[PDB]
């Protein structure tokens, strides 16, 4: 029933740095720099609610 | 950025009601105290 803390703060007492964390919860998306002037990679479901 | 107690004060006071678990976590990291809340309770009880 103790003070509350910030969710993240016990994966870093599991030894898990920020990137790690980030790594877990989330999915990646790749931007290339590619000849010049960004180019992205696109999976079609992504597009989804936006 | 940062002045801690307010917060759970003028929370407290727009809702009109908070647990008694709500200002617990709520309260600074200053006061942490088991018969710190007993007093409180009866100062924020008198006002809302």
């Amino acid at each position: 029933r103790r003070r509350k803390l910030p969710a993240t703060i016990i994966l870093r007492a599991l030894n898990y740095t920020t990137e790690q964390i980030l790594d877990l919860f989330f999915e990646k998306v790749i931007f290339e720099i590619r000849d010049n002037k960004l180019q992205m990679e696109l999976v079609p479901e992504r597009l989804r609610g936006e | 950025p940062q002045s801690q107690l307010k917060l759970l004060v003028t929370r407290g006071k727009e809702q009109g009601y908070l647990t008694y678990a709500e200002v617990n976590d709520h309260l600074p990291e200053d006061i942490v105290d088991s018969d710190q809340i007993e007093d409180i309770i009866q100062m924020i009880n008198d006002m809302g």
